[PDB]
């Protein structure tokens, strides 16, 4: 049992770090809190489809048929298009720095047999360019998927533009699909609850106010730091049956990590070698034999 | 602000040999000791036949040892014909290191041709990684003559990008107009060959020559290094201090195929503008930010009267290309304040680069002033947090020349804070000045009650006018420093009234107008507070009932019980480091 | 924590020595007096060249893969019969008996990437690619947007999904098709992706080089002459974690309780006897010390009160896996 009760402290000096706290702050209600931050905490946990600090998860919903979103578009019986106001987006998150990732999610109705999807940004309130792809699978039941638009909202942030959306058509072959019904609201949400909203994580100001070869080369580090090592085959192994590469870096992780954490690396890079098989010569590749970043856990 | 004064690291050197016209730090491989490196240009070595050659010393944090660089004499082109003349080379007269590397060059070394029996002062470098000593003249080559690279006195600045590749100016280059060469260090030294008198680099970045126009323009005299362009490869900055027309610029190159970006020029005729330069990014935005000395900018007094004070010029780069640049004026006349600008770091660990600039001659007999300057989120403190004294006076010959040149952000103690070396070649001297941990510290005060009856009987006695006095004491620190500060805590009621006049108050057991108590406090931890009742006086004991009694808490630290194994005392952030009052009152009606 | 040396280099000589004999399955270098001092093809050099060159974009993976490759069928044969080349499309075909040749079971495959060659485009360009459906059918595949690169860029699309289905079919004849975007709800379509390919006239001596460099296909198979929790060795353990019971924090409403495992157990490497045999869990690392790290690890959401309820996600909470590097 002794085993288990030293981690526990790790993750007590974790959490507060984590939160960039010393002590937890210092009420209501007796029955169950507000459904409001339950309705978050139930689509955070939702998952279908450095900075060790935490976020502060925030969301927004979605502008109804109402509100001039119908003068524009409304018949495209193929097509789905999604308004939000940018005055409350930059209420949640002030700064676009503090933004860190905001995944757009929405609510799938139909489970039987699969279509195409292709999603576009809206520029010049006229004109939409491309932005991702995801091919969706006939599940039994109403399925939860989400668009990491963080790219698209952390620009949107910097803008003055009180007006911003997006558009979700289906696959063009070069012919529509996608969308076979006309109401709009029979493939997904509409005008209803759960309808879609944009969740973002992003980091308070009370806390505003793992680099690889290209700072660990060129500085010298006390703590978990790659460090070089150029291996060859004829000096450092004595192997003379490999004919490509006759020497390549390697290198290692060296390095305390404190607040047993260990300097592990991080990423991997593979190398190819070419060998002979009696007469046959092999080209063949090994995976992650490169050393490039170090990490600590 | 946090520098100790009290007691710095003094070095020296040989006497009349300019020890300390160059000074860098030295951190080799692994975690091993650290050193100062500094440069000794006119001083005498073993070399054969060889006067003043010049040398680079490896002093050690206590005795000063040379570093070998190069121990022959001059070389023979033939017989009765010597190929070079290292005598009066000014060896050292610049230092750059970086890593395990130390760079040193000497830039009055003067070559003869290989057509013909000329004295050409081309320059060389010699530079150390590890074992391998390598020399390195990119202007001794067959361009020769004032018209080429024969008066082009390369080494003269140098400086590392952190790509591994070396800066180097050239002032002469090309009839004076001045050149910049850059090669990569895996370059210098796998195309090193004793025998090879001019060696052509592959990847080597050059200014070529231009239009007659720009001769006698010095482009090279001062270098410095940062990214500017927005890409990840450090750039090419130096001073052109004779250009524009005596008006003196500073041009700025791309790092990677030598071409020009950004241009910065004088306001004052003969100010030499771009004497020195410096590239840190002093306002946290990761964009490195240009630092121009003007040492001879005159500014106009206050009487009317012209002064010579020297002015430096701060332009803060931008995401958009721009510049918001302001000026730094001298305090003291013909000081040539801006002679010399060393980066710091964050000298103080406040989360924003600080910067020092030098005015070797001011002070109490033209000793020498180092003014130190933090950084903030608009820039750069316009006013200097301390004062660094020269106190070596000039024997004769030069000045002490104290802070001509320096090089900081290196924490040579491993004490959290980097430390800052500054030369005076003068008096052959360099002196290590430490920087002293910063304690933060936020005091408390809390009186209640506000309004003291004049007859409350509460707390135990055999019962009088009493209430609560609280002060609570937290303090921290951004470093390496112990967790157990001790505090000197005294407390002093009814202060206002002087030594003499009526008291009303004193403590309830202590029976004493103040209270001593020796606190030990730990840092980071939780703020440990203290409660101690005091009362007020009997009303027939006194008729002053309006004079307002103040209650006065002072703090200090004990430093001795703080220290480091060093000897290195911490110090109070310099704007809240004060005692606090507050007071209570006796109405009526 | 005693002075360390320089030693911990040679202690990953010694692991990358053991490392690299594991994934080829060899328990000695082999023989290479049946190999002749000399001949270095420029066919298995410039597999080499591809493989070095990256273009951005469990048991069996650890192992060791051999690469081969296979260059398309020109435009003299098949792929001028039906359609030819227009700004429509752009249309690469391979062959089948060299495609099973170079890897004859389907199972083999790990990684099937085709490679073309770009040139210069400038500002910007985007491409749809597709299969080859029966004959007359052709399916979206992947996209992907263009950068302007002034130099020949080198791409890559991992079509292994693709090439396994052609493995499995004894076709004798397969292709791709590269058109670019359609811009519909209204109707707009063109292709300007300048590929390497034939320009259908360049004739002479210096002709038959302009066949080089053509569309590929890159395979990385397994050799067919290899083929083929009880707290032990490092595994994750159960450890559940309750909030009220193990911490006493009152302070945090949701939620109540999660599992927070760890990672137990020792990672040694260079044992007496030998291993050469266990090296795929013990040190598929070949560091110098391996310990018994976490791998996967998963985000946390909570929910705590300070007048405003703020709903946090902390990072890298729940210890999925363990491993040792
Ligand atoms: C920040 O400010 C600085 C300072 O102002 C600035 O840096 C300078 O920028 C200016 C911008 O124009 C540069 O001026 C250019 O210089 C070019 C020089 O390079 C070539 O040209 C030489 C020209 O020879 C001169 O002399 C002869 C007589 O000898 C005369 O006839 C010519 O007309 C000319 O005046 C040329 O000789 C030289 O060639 C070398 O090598 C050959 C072998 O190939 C050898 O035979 C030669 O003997 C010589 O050794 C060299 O190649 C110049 O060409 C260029 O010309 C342009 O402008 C003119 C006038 O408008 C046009 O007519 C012409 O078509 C070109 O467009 C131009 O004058 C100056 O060189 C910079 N100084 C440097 C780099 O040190 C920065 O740019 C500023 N920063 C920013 C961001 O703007
Ligand atoms: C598969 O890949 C291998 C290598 O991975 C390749 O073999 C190599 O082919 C290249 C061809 O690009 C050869 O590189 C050439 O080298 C010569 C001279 O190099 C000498 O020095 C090397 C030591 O490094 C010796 O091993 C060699 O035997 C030679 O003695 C260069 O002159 C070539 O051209 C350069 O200069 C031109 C000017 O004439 C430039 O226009 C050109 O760009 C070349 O590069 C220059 O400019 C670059 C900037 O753009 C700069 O970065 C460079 O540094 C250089 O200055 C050419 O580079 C190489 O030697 C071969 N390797 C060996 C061991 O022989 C296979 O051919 C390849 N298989 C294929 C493609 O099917
Ligand atoms: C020697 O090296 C220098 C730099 O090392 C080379 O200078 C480069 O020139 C090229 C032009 O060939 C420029 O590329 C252009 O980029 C445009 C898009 O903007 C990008 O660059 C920005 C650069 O940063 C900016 O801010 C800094 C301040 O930090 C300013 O100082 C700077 O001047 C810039 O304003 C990025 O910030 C930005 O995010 C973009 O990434 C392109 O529009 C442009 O034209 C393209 O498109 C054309 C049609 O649209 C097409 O026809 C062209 O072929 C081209 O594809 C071009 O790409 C580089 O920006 C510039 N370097 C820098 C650092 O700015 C110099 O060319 C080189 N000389 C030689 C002989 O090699
Ligand atoms: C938001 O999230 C909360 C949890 O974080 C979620 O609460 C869920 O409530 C349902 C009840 O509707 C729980 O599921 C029940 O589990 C018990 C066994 O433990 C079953 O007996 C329940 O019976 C169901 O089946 C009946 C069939 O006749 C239904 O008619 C009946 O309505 C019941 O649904 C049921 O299975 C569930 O366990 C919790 N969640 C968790 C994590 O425990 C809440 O519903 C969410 N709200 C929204 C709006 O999303
Ligand atoms: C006559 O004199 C009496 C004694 O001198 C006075 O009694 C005092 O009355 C004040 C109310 O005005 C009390 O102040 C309150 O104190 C509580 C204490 O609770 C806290 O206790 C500890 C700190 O010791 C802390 O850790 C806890 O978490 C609590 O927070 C405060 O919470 C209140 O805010 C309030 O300030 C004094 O405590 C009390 N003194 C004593 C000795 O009990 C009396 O008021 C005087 N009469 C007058 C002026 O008319
Ligand atoms: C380094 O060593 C050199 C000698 O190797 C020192 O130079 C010497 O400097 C003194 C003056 O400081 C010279 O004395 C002079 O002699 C002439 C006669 O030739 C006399 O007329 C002058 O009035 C003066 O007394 C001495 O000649 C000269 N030595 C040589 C060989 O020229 C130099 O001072 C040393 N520098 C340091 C920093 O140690
Ligand atoms: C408590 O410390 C403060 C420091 O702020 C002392 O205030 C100084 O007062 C003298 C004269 O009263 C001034 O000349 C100084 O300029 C003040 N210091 C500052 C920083 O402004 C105060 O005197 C101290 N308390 C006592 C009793 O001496
Ligand atoms: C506290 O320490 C001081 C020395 O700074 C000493 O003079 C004094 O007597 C001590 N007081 C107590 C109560 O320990
Ligand atoms: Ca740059
Ligand atoms: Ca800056
Ligand atoms: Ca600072
Ligand atoms: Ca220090």
């Amino acid at each position: 049992e002794l085993v288990k009760r030293k981690r526990i402290e790790a993750i007590r000096g974790q959490i507060l770090s984590k939160l960039r706290l010393a002590s937890p702050p210092s009420e209501v209600p007796p029955g169950p809190l507000p459904e409001a931050v339950l309705a978050l905490y139930n689509s955070t946990r939702d998952r279908v489809a450095a900075d060790y600090y935490a976020k502060e998860v925030t969301r927004v919903l979605m502008v109804e048929t109402h509100n001039e979103i119908y003068d524009k578009f409304k018949q495209s019986t193929h097509s789905i298009y999604m308004f939000f106001q940018t005055s409350e987006l930059r209420e949640a998150v002030p700064e676009p720095v503090l933004l860190s990732r905001a995944e757009l999610r929405l609510l799938r109705l139909k489970l039987k047999v699969e279509q195409h999807v292709e999603l576009y940004q809206k520029y010049s309130q006229n004109s939409w360019r491309y932005l991702s792809n995801r091919l969706l699978a006939p599940s039994d039941s109403p399925e939860w998927l989400s668009f990491d638009v963080t790219g698209v909202v952390r620009q949107w942030l910097s803008r003055g533009g009180e007006i911003e959306g997006f558009r979700l058509s289906a696959h063009c072959s070069c012919d529509i699909n996608g969308f076979t019904t006309g109401r709009r609201g029979d493939l997904a949400t509409i005008h209803g609850m759960n309808r879609p909203f944009l969740l973002l994580m992003a980091t308070p100001l009370e806390r505003a106010q793992a680099l690889d070869t290209n700072y660990c080369f060129s500085s010298t580090e006390k703590n978990c730091c790659v460090r070089q090592l150029y291996i060859d085959f004829r000096k450092d192994l004595g192997w003379k049956w490999i004919h490509e590469p006759k020497g390549y870096h390697a290198n290692f992780c060296l390095g305390p990590c404190p607040y047993a954490p260990c300097c592990v690396p991080q990423a991997l890079e593979p190398l190819p070698i070419v060998y002979y098989v009696g007469r046959k010569p092999k080209v063949e590749q090994l995976s992650n034999m490169i050393v490039r970043s170090c990490k600590c856990s | 602000f946090n520098l100790d004064v009290d007691s710095p690291a003094e070095y020296s050197g040989p006497e009349g040999s300019y020890f300390g016209f160059a000074v860098d730090f030295f951190v080799p491989s692994a975690s091993s000791r650290m050193f100062l490196l500094v440069g000794a240009p006119k001083a005498n070595t073993t070399q054969p036949g060889i006067v003043e050659g010049g040398q680079v010393l490896k002093c050690d944090w206590r005795r000063c040892q040379p570093i070998e660089f190069d121990a022959t004499g001059n070389r023979d082109y033939a017989k009765d014909d010597p190929l070079e003349f290292k005598s009066h080379q000014w060896f050292g007269a610049s230092v750059r290191s970086k890593q395990d590397k130390i760079l040193a060059c000497a830039p009055l070394y003067h070559w003869r041709t290989e057509m013909k029996q000329e004295r050409e002062p081309v320059g060389t470098c010699f530079l150390q990684d590890g074992t391998k000593t390598v020399e390195y003249a990119p202007c001794r080559s067959q361009d020769i003559d004032a018209d080429g690279q024969g008066f082009c006195q390369g080494g003269f600045s140098i400086d590392f990008t952190k790509a591994d590749r070396v800066l180097l100016g050239g002032p002469g280059s090309f009839y004076w107009q001045g050149q910049l060469i850059s090669d990569q260090v895996a370059e210098i030294v796998s195309k090193y060959d004793p025998n090879v008198y001019s060696i052509k680099y592959n990847n080597q970045l050059a200014t070529r020559t231009a239009q007659a126009i720009f001769d006698d323009s010095y482009l090279g005299y001062s270098v410095a290094v940062g990214d500017f362009n927005g890409d990840g490869i450090d750039d090419f900055v130096s001073g052109v201090p004779r250009a524009a027309r005596t008006l003196g610029m500073v041009y700025i190159y791309d790092g990677k195929n030598m071409s020009s970006l950004y241009n910065f020029t004088g306001e004052q005729m003969a100010a030499y503008f771009g004497f020195s330069v410096a590239a840190t990014d002093i306002n946290g935005d990761d964009y490195a930010d240009v630092f121009i000395g003007a040492p001879l900018f005159m500014d106009r007094g206050s009487d009317g009267k012209l002064q010579e004070v020297g002015q430096v010029s701060v332009s803060l780069q931008r995401a958009s290309g721009d510049f918001q640049t302001t000026k730094l004026n001298g305090f003291e006349v013909f000081a040539r304040f801006g002679s010399a600008i060393a980066p710091l770091g964050d000298l103080d660990q406040d989360g924003f680069n600080d910067i020092a600039i030098a005015a070797p001659y001011g002070g109490e007999d033209k000793k020498g002033i180092v003014y130190i300057f933090n950084g903030r989120s608009t820039g750069l403190n316009a006013v200097p947090s301390q004062i660094l004294e020269g106190q070596w006076a000039a024997r004769s010959g030069c000045p002490p020349s104290f802070g001509y040149s320096m090089k900081g952000a290196t924490d040579i103690d491993k004490n959290g804070y980097p430390d800052l070396i500054v030369g005076a070649f003068g008096v052959d001297r360099a002196i290590l000045y430490r920087a002293r941990p910063v304690i933060t510290v936020n005091a408390g005060l809390e009186v209640y009650p506000s309004i003291l009856n004049q007859d409350n009987k509460t707390c135990s006695l055999p019962k009088v006018s009493c209430f609560n006095v609280r002060f609570c004491l937290k303090a921290d620190g951004k470093g390496v420093l112990p967790r157990k500060l001790n505090f000197q805590v005294e407390l002093l009621l009814d202060k206002l009234k002087q030594k003499g006049a009526i008291r009303r108050a004193l403590f309830l057991y202590s029976r004493s107008p103040s209270h001593s108590k020796n606190m030990t406090i730990s840092r980071g931890g939780l703020m440990q507070c203290e409660e101690l009742i005091a009362y007020l006086r009997d009303e027939s004991e006194f008729r002053d009932k309006l004079t307002p009694i103040t209650i006065f808490m002072e703090y200090r630290l004990d430093y001795r019980t703080a220290a480091d194994t060093t000897g290195l005392q911490p110090i109070l952030n310099q704007f809240t480091p004060a005692n606090i009052s507050r007071q209570a009152h006796i109405l009526l009606d």
